[PDB]
């Protein structure tokens, strides 16, 4: 895998 | 709507994305991500580049309008030096944020995108002759943006610290644009 998305 | 800069951000996120397909997502972080290692803090480019990771058709389009959109304003109007500034103000602030809440593994234009909506509104607010103003629907939909990220209501962990760093430079660039 989980990313955080920008 | 479209000068140097705003073009080879565009061709960027384009070429990194295309590369993300072809290497998989995994190995391109490895790359780009901000310092996730001791090793990595000197390789420079890294307090930038994690905004030109795209995970989905979603997130690079989405990021990509705003920014053609609304950075695409600043150049023209404001110069391309100023967009510049932006840019890397808000990617270095929005990273930093953004890493000390949730760690390295975010991606994506929108703390930049975010700085940008901040900057072409307060902007306009404060000095309407700059010719700089964020039209009302966009307005709106810049508030609802934001609303979905700090509800999170996507499917997917939403950068809030790059989000909120992000908006915050974007008011304190402007404001300091506006005082005469
Ligand atoms: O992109 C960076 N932060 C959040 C913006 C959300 C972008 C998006 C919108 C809709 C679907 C997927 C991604």
């Amino acid at each position: 895998a989980r990313v955080w998305h920008a | 709507r479209a000068g140097p800069v705003t073009w080879v951000m565009m061709i960027a996120c384009v070429v990194v994305f295309i590369a993300m397909q072809i290497l998989g997502d995994q190995e391109v972080m490895l790359w780009l991500a901000w310092p996730f290692d001791p090793t990595l803090k000197f390789e420079f480019w890294r307090y930038f580049t994690h905004a030109l990771m795209h995970f989905s058709l979603m997130h690079i389009l989405f990021n990509l309008l705003w920014w053609w959109y609304l950075g695409g304003a600043v150049e023209k109007r404001l110069g391309s030096g100023k967009l510049i500034v932006i840019t890397l103000i808000s990617a270095l602030l929005s990273g930093y944020v953004q890493q000390k809440f949730s760690g390295p593994w975010f991606g994506g234009l929108s703390g930049v995108v975010y700085a940008l909506m901040g900057y072409v509104w307060l902007r306009g607010e404060r000095d309407p002759q700059s010719g700089i103003y964020l039209q009302r629907g966009l307005i709106i939909f810049a508030l609802i943006w934001i609303v979905a990220g700090w509800f999170d209501l996507f499917g997917m962990s939403m950068a809030n610290g790059a989000h909120i760093a992000g908006l915050a430079v974007g008011l304190a660039m402007a404001f300091v644009d506006s005082l005469n």
